[PDB]
């Protein structure tokens, strides 16, 4: 089981949360499995409309929002689209200044390969 | 909270006074009384009935016709209280 | 880019360490030499306790010299060969 | 034999109009919502069962010597000088 | 009152050939001033590039408001709950990463007053890059630009 | 192709081109009509598209509704495709009740008489028009979209731009003469149509004022202008604003100040829909 050995190593060498949610909030949960809170179909929704958004710019296709907070807050997302054309998948993850900036590539490389698959 | 949208009787397809899209409104149903009335009510409210169910509309907007908002000074594009009240009260 | 950094990155690669890769801690500021095909995501993505370490792939042949400091991190491209 | 030939060309720039618009209206606070879909999570577990990558990060340590560790402390430290030693105005 | 000259000729020296545009404008898109990286002779090619710019600053604006109602600051480090009442955070930096550029959004504070000449609305300072560009240095001329603008607006307010 | 304004003596044709024309159009006389030779009435109804005959309200108008249905016999024995409207004229002294009464019977009396000749396929409009109000204006838009055969492509155009803009009511004016191209799918109200009017009167006035320097160069301008763009906020909580889509057309949009928040939305597609415009009015192969 993949899943637990993932909950085991991403929710306690970095203490991030981790959302793989999409439009229907079909909620992949809290990865520490602590409270779930309205943050999740808020950053989920706004990574939506974000998404939506930058497509009409001249740069192309986004591929990550790195929204870094105030006081240790910092939060990176990856969305990519359904492989059967309903919709698209995020891949929402939380964490510190230098924790963000550090092994959360790590939590996301593990999560596309995840929205891959 | 909805937005009030002015139409004109016999033109568009649109042959009541009153237009109430079913998606926006699922709670109303065929003949029931809406209360149509200002926020901060300054002037009196507005009863029509339901005669027809039309998706033309868009969402929070409500279709009543032309004659109908100036006799009741109904500004158009402005927000309205929409409400089903019963016909045993009016 | 400045005038003496970048100086400063032209000495930092020689015929020694072919590449030089300066980066923060999660974002790269500074590239010379050659650096694509991977070898920079790992060390973007790198963090440790320890300050001085030595790390190559064990698919591919090149080892990067890696040091730590005040949230800066230095990387140098060679050739295990 | 002609026309027809502009009809296409205001379809295809009609459609092109069409899918180069923003919808202003969805993108608002659709949020506070309930769930949809909750039940559709085994697919999660049955597609991530192993799928032959739940590999950690690499970076496979050797152990450095002082000569590369002294040339990289001292390269580190002036270049640490150099990024706060930047200035705005040339 | 502003000077968009000043705030031309101070954003033009932080403009590098892998960052094009530099540029300040509201939440709501309005913009204040920009930059670039090449000067324009032609008339219709100052006017593209006013519209490109434009229309970048319009998305952007509504791309960090979209982002401006969420608090993510207690889902992360556990702790007492003073610590959390500590939390009153606001978004400060957005980067964006695209296939043939990049995009940074970053909030100025500024100084002075707390509605000196801004109605709840905090000028966004936005950043073009290209696929050379790094994004560790436009956060370090992000920063600068920044802590020049809100000295050079710290004495608006100006009288009569 | 041409317009042609048709009526009796005292119709009010001449104070229609005084208020719409001099702020093609061809104003036939109230005499000598297509009976008489002294022009060539079949060699020039081929080229026109649009017949209006100018029927006052007030005086008695069967010899009118007579010379109105042998010029449309005549026009239908001359060219199938073209258009007929109906101008009610010097509607201003009359009462709401009267105007109504007026119409019902111009309508009840044209229509059937329609049928006992048996030119039932062509379709024939009528107006309502006043030269004191802008009732004459919105007529002769109403005539001017037929003639236009791009019509149901700016209309879906100025439909999915409201849909999706969050915009009220949108119209494609022409800036010289205030006759709107365009509009969309809801009505035109009338107290929406003056200021909308009236907003090209200020645009047009203060652009004359101060656009001195350069605008209007001989040679040629050696920058290219900005397009005029304006926007009015108005305490009813409706803001107007205008985007010139050619040299000679605008877009004037009625949008909530609410929906005006996210105006650089709204700014792009305006943009877009500009694009639409240019391209659609562009000559092609
Ligand atoms: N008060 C008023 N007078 C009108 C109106 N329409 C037309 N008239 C008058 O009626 C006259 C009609 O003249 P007209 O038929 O246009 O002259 P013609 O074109 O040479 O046959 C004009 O001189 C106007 O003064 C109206 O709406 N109100």
């Amino acid at each position: 089981m993949s899943v637990s050995q993932q909950l085991s190593e991403l929710a306690s060498k970095e203490k991030t949360v981790l959302y793989v949610a999409d439009q229907n909030l079909e909620e992949v949960l809290c990865f520490p499995e602590s409270t779930d809170r309205t943050t999740l179909v808020q950053l989920t929704d706004a990574c939506l409309h974000a998404n939506e958004l930058a497509k009409h710019l001249e740069f192309g296709k986004p591929l990550s929002i790195t929204n870094q907070y105030s006081r240790g807050s910092c939060v990176l997302q990856i969305a990519k689209e359904k492989k059967d054309g309903s919709g698209m998948v995020v891949s929402t993850t939380i964490a510190a200044h230098n924790a963000l900036r550090g092994a959360l590539k790590c939590s996301n490389a593990l999560d596309q390969v995840i929205s891959q698959l | 909270v909805y937005k009030l949208v002015i139409h004109k009787k016999g033109f568009g397809g649109s042959d009541d006074e009153l237009v109430v899209n079913p998606k926006v409104f699922p709670h109303i149903k065929l003949g029931d009384i809406v209360e149509i009335a200002h926020p901060n009510d300054e002037y009196s409210p507005l009863l029509l009935q339901v005669k027809s169910l039309k998706e033309d509309l868009q969402k929070e907007t409500i279709s009543v016709d032309q004659t109908v908002t100036q006799v009741f000074r109904l500004r158009p594009y402005q927000d309205v209280y929409v409400n089903v009240v019963d016909p045993k009260d009016v | 880019m400045d005038s003496q950094l970048s100086e400063n990155l032209l000495k930092c690669v020689n015929e020694t360490y072919r590449g030089a890769m300066l980066v923060r801690n999660g974002l790269p500021i500074a590239t010379a030499g050659d650096v694509n095909a991977e070898e920079q995501r790992v060390i973007c993505e790198w963090n440790s306790n320890a300050v001085s370490e030595v790390l190559h792939l064990h698919d591919s042949n090149t080892k990067i010299l890696i040091a730590t400091k005040e949230s800066c991190v230095l990387g140098l491209i060679y050739r295990n060969t | 034999r002609k026309r027809e030939e502009e009809e296409e060309w205001e379809s295809k720039v009609y459609d092109v109009a069409k899918n180069k618009f923003i919808d202003v209206f969805s993108l608002r606070l659709r949020t506070e919502a309930p769930q949809r879909d909750p039940r559709d999570n085994i697919y999660e577990e049955v597609l991530d069962q192993i799928d032959s990558l739940n590999l950690d990060p690499k970076y496979d340590v050797a152990k450095p010597t002082e000569q590369e560790t002294e040339f990289i402390i001292r390269k580190l430290g002036v270049l640490i000088d150099d990024i706060n030693n930047i200035k705005l105005s040339d | 009152m502003i000077k968009p000259k000043k705030l031309s000729s101070l954003m033009k020296q932080a403009v590098e050939e892998t960052v094009p545009s530099i540029m300040v404008f509201t939440t709501t898109g309005s913009l204040l001033a920009y930059v670039s990286f090449e000067d324009p002779k032609d008339g219709l090619k100052r006017l593209d590039l006013a519209k490109r710019v434009r229309s970048i600053a319009a998305l952007a604006g509504n791309m960090y408001s979209l982002y401006t109602a969420t608090n993510p600051s207690p889902l992360v480090a556990e702790s007492t709950d003073d610590v959390i009442a500590h939390q009153r955070d606001v978004l400060f930096e957005t980067i964006i990463e695209f296939e043939r550029g990049k995009l940074l959004i970053a909030a100025i504070s500024i100084d002075g007053a707390e509605d000196k000449l801004y109605s709840k609305d905090p000028l966004l300072l936005g950043i073009v890059g290209t696929e050379n560009a790094k994004e560790g240095m436009m956060q370090i001329k992000s920063e600068l630009l920044k802590e020049c603008i809100t000295n050079e607006l710290s004495t608006l307010g100006k009288p009569v | 192709r041409k317009i042609i304004l048709m009526g009796l003596r005292r119709s009010g044709k001449s104070s229609i081109q005084k208020v719409v024309f001099y702020k093609s159009v061809w104003d036939f006389p109230g005499q000598v009509d297509v009976f008489d030779a002294a022009f060539d009435f079949e060699s020039i109804f081929t080229q026109v598209g649009a017949l209006i005959f100018v029927i006052d309200a007030q005086d008695d108008y069967l010899d009118a509704l007579a010379r109105l249905h042998v010029t449309v016999a005549r026009v239908v024995t001359i060219n199938p495709n073209i258009c007929i409207e109906v101008f009610i004229h010097k509607v201003d002294g009359l009462s709401d009740e009267f105007k109504i009464d007026t119409q019902r019977d111009i309508q009840q009396r044209t229509q059937d008489e329609l049928a006992d000749i048996g030119l039932e396929n062509v379709p024939i409009s009528f107006h309502l028009t006043s030269i004191f109000d802008h009732s004459i204006f919105e007529a002769f838009s109403r005539v001017i979209q037929k003639l236009i055969p791009q019509l149901p492509t700016l209309e879906n155009l100025l439909n999915i731009f409201c849909s999706n803009s969050l915009v009220e009511k949108a119209y494609l004016f022409d800036v010289l003469s205030k006759i709107y191209v365009a509009t969309d799918s809801s009505p035109v109200d009338v107290q929406s149509y003056e200021i909308c009017s009236d907003f090209i009167d200020v645009i047009l006035d203060i652009g004359s004022i101060y656009g001195r320097s350069s605008q209007l160069k001989p040679g040629h301008s050696p920058e290219i202008l900005d397009e005029t763009s304006s926007v009015i906020r108005l305490s009813n909580d409706l803001v107007l604003f205008l985007r010139e889509m050619n040299q000679y057309l605008a877009l004037i949009c009625i949008v909530r100040a609410d929906n005006f928040e996210k105006s650089g939305l709204i700014e792009y597609n305006v943009q877009c829909l500009q694009t639409a415009i240019q391209s659609i009015f562009s000559p092609r192969t």
